């Protein structure tokens, strides 16, 4: 009776009826700034509708031997939607989110999706192969946009932590055989009440595939992932003309 | 009220736990309908089934204490973190303070995000080969955007503002004590970013990871007289970690570091996190 | 002691030393919809500072034989700021507006503008000159954008009413001796509660310099007229993608 | 409340006034300072100075009444909107509603912006020379969207929904009474824009200027009979307006219409507002 | 011309909101400023 779960906010509604439960982000709801911890002297501005609602990104192909994927946030959305615009015409931002991947197979597949939310996500290079070079990760590596980056190394995550004690972060299995998606709710965490949109990603979203796709020859081959997500208590400040990057 | 639509949880609060939580006893239990010993990791909980709700135990009041595993016992040992040597050449030294130079005192503070503390700085100063020589020293704290010296004999050495220690070399060594002193709220070990806005190329990719808020100026000392010495002078630095408050835990790194300001691996020998065996059923 | 004046709303400020009193049009305030008249059902969304601040359009020269000039509203404002942002991602808005417009000389000069606001002003041809002709006015000319278009028949306002009774519409005078600017406060005038903004035009601002501007020569005779504008109580409604004509 | 940022008038009513206003006495009066014959029409407020303030007044009382100026009493005579003929050859005649045919109710509806009002109709027909035949006639309106009749003897003069009337040449004039029928909350005779979506082109430029609010469908009249009647027919159509409410009024056009659909005039003959004199002085 | 420095704030040019700082002026007194030891002499005996 708690398998199916129904998720709206703005004009936006997700349903879901092989689900398993709510993850909230180390047990904190995301909120507005109170008056204690801002800074900021100028008004700020909420937009609450036309940016708390569900945004679709694009759609990734599961093959048998896929190695992961990872978002940065929120460089996914600074070119979509109002979100795309609010985030373009002012200085600083402060917003929450909600996470929601699906990926759907009968019941003669198997496998197993870790997904997993990790702050402060600063990748690294392989330091030119031999160790000896100050190699640095491109800005086309570091930001991906909406489309989002494959993982080389992923034993490792490409950045030196290994990923056999990646659930200590808050995280989400999708195992092929009870469900199909996963759910987390991700407060604002920053040192600072507010921060700039286009100079600083707060966390990224990592999908990696631990058990490995299988099936008999003749099923459906073609296993899709999509990520649907939504900011939650967006606020804005230090209006200025539009710079994209 | 002429619009009636403008008028319109925490999970778990702390609790203090001195001892180790005790034991109670049980029996065997025959039912249909409640299991314990069925979960599902799938939520991202982690299981709560105890001891007693497996096999039966027995009763056991353990006074264990929690106290070594607090994070304030657990950081505050003073560490190295620089060496510096004046063989340069011209009786003084200008060291920028990055404490991530040495990596046992860089894996501890690695394992969190965010951290907030104050430190106690200690100097201890020698020849080469451990050799005592009577000898005249000066240390300067220079904060960011402050004048350096540039000469032995400088105007920066009038120390009419800066903080400074004058210590001799067969004296104990110097102690200080460093308050808090960010911008942000708390110090970062990570900061994925660019600290700076405009177009980001090839020319300014080393840009990347590094955070205006923890870079805190540099370090100098000096020989006091106006001459050359004749001696080598080395210095270690030794830093304590006070009041300390964590945020965020992160995984702890597997792989031997390569520099100071990017998390770089070797990309060839990719460290294995287990010693490996020969088979998987004999042990 | 109430020649001088002080307007601020938003993160903009005006300041008037000469000025006369201001006009409120047809002594009504601006404000939100109430329950009573709205028929949209969904929530609508309020920026409510990001778009309730001080926009400066372009400035005209005005010589010593000029014929006028009008603006079309909203037109003027649909392509710049986040109000340009939010008015081509949904359907519906409803906003009032504040007109401030500026000019001034020496005291040396003469002169007189009449300001008014005009709501429905419909433009029409001359049919071809001698009358037998259906011409219609081309888009360039109905909706000009935030530059404004030029008049060629003033004194019939090229939509067939006289000028010689302008002024029972709200206005002000610009006189070069006494005040150098004129402010008029409009409400929301429609017969619906909510329109497009992209399809429909509410109201015409004119400015007809009624009197000729005179000087002697050797003084400046490069006089500049600049207007400024700001919306109120602008709410929207119907989110659909970007759609700019 | 943890967010104070969150917590956070009319001019003049309206009065009856069933005469004009009296007029009171007053003395001479000599003083500085207070000056009513000196305004400001910069303001755009019209003055407020009375007779009384200018020169010395005697005591009248009126007893005018303001009752024929009222918008009830302007408006509610019916006024000759359309001219059908039969002479259309096969005994029957589709007539789009329009109610802008004609000059002399067209400058009087477009004194207002804004309107809403019941209407009352009435058809007075005849031969063109005033001769009377005896002969059966139906009426029958349209809605927009129902099928329109083609031929006399179509399927659509049943006239199972429609409303109809049948009347016979010698009878009395019919009446019928039509009620506020707009999508929107009033009738508007001025649209500044275009009512579609797309592109505006030179080929859709007729679109300016057209509100659907406005478009009624059409009306249709016949000779009942299956066959060719031998006689020509007109109609004359007059429309009482009642119930009146109007808003934000508008300047009188003072140049000659030249089409139902469009303000255009003629760019020629220019008629200017007032009939010219010869001299300044000399009326 | 007066010779006085204006005394208009935030809130009277632009709409601001509440915020409550506890920034402390403990740094700039005059006895913090001075209280720091520095060199005025150099005395050699050759
Ligand atoms: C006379 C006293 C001289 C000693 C002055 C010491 C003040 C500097 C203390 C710095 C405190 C840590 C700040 C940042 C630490 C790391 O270097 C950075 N995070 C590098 O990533
Ligand atoms: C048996 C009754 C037949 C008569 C039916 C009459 C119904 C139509 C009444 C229309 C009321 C006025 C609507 C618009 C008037 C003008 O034609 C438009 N504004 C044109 O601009």
């Amino acid at each position: 009776s708690d398998r199916v779960a129904q998720l709206t906010i703005g004009n936006s509604t997700i349903t879901t009826q092989e689900a398993a439960n709510i993850v909230i982000a180390y047990g904190e709801w995301p909120e507005y700034c109170p008056d204690t911890d801002a800074t900021a002297v100028d008004k700020p501005t909420r937009p609450d509708v036309s940016v708390n609602r569900f945004f679709t990104l694009d759609t990734k192909s599961w093959a048998k031997d896929s190695k992961g994927w990872y978002w940065k946030f929120p460089d996914v959305l600074t070119e979509v939607g109002v979100f795309g615009q609010n985030a373009q015409f002012h200085y600083l931002y402060r917003s929450g989110f909600c996470v929601h991947v699906q990926c759907n197979a009968s019941k003669f597949h198997q496998g197993a999706l870790l997904v997993a939310v990790l702050p402060e996500y600063v990748l690294g290079t392989i330091a030119g192969g031999t160790g000896n070079e100050n190699s640095h990760p491109p800005y086309a590596t570091t930001q991906p946009g909406q489309v989002g980056a494959v993982l080389t190394h992923p034993y490792v995550l490409d950045a030196g932590i290994p990923l056999s004690q990646l659930t200590v972060c808050p995280h989400q299995w999708i195992n092929l055989r009870t469900n199909n998606c996963a759910t987390i709710i991700v407060p604002y965490m920053n040192t600072v009440p507010f921060d700039s949109a286009l100079n600083h990603c707060n966390f990224g979203l990592l999908v990696i595939p631990v058990v490995p796709l299988d099936f008999n020859a003749g099923a459906t081959s073609e296993i899709p992932i999509t990520v649907t997500i939504a900011p939650m208590c967006a606020e804005f400040a230090g209006l200025r003309q539009a710079v994209k990057q | 009220d002429p619009i009636a639509d403008m008028i319109d949880r925490s999970l778990t609060a702390l609790q203090v736990l001195p001892t180790a939580a005790n034991t109670e006893a049980s029996s065997h239990r025959l039912g249909t309908g409640v299991v314990p010993a069925l979960q599902a990791a799938e939520t991202g909980a982690s299981s709560n089934a105890s001891d007693k709700n497996l096999i039966e135990t027995r009763c056991v009041l353990n006074h264990h204490s929690t106290q070594e595993t607090a994070i304030g016992n657990f950081f505050s040992r003073a560490g190295l973190v620089s060496i510096i040597t004046m063989p340069n050449t011209d009786g003084y030294v200008n060291w920028d303070i990055d404490l991530m130079g040495y990596a046992q005192l860089r894996r501890k503070c690695e394992l969190f995000t965010y951290m907030r503390f104050d430190a106690e700085f200690t100097f201890v100063v020698a020849k080469p080969n451990g050799v005592l020589v009577p000898q005249l020293l000066q240390y300067m704290y220079v904060p960011p955007g402050a004048p350096k010296p540039t000469s032995r004999d400088s105007f920066a050495w009038q120390t009419a503002t800066n903080p400074s220690v004058f210590v001799k070399m067969t004296d104990p060594p110097a102690q200080v004590s460093v308050p808090f002193m960010s911008p942000a709220s708390a110090y970062q070990w990570f900061y994925d970013g660019y600290p700076t806005f405009g177009e980001h190329l090839q020319a300014n990719d080393l840009d990347y990871g590094q955070c205006p808020n923890n870079m805190m100026g540099t370090f100098s000392i000096r020989t006091v007289g106006t001459e050359k010495s004749p001696h080598s002078i080395t210095l270690r630095v030794y830093m304590r970690i006070k009041h300390v408050r964590a945020w965020i835990p992160r995984p702890l790194r597997n792989q031997p570091y390569l520099f100071k300001t990017n998390p770089n691996y070797k990309g060839n020998d990719i460290k294995c996190t287990s010693t490996s065996r020969d088979k998987i059923t004999t042990l």
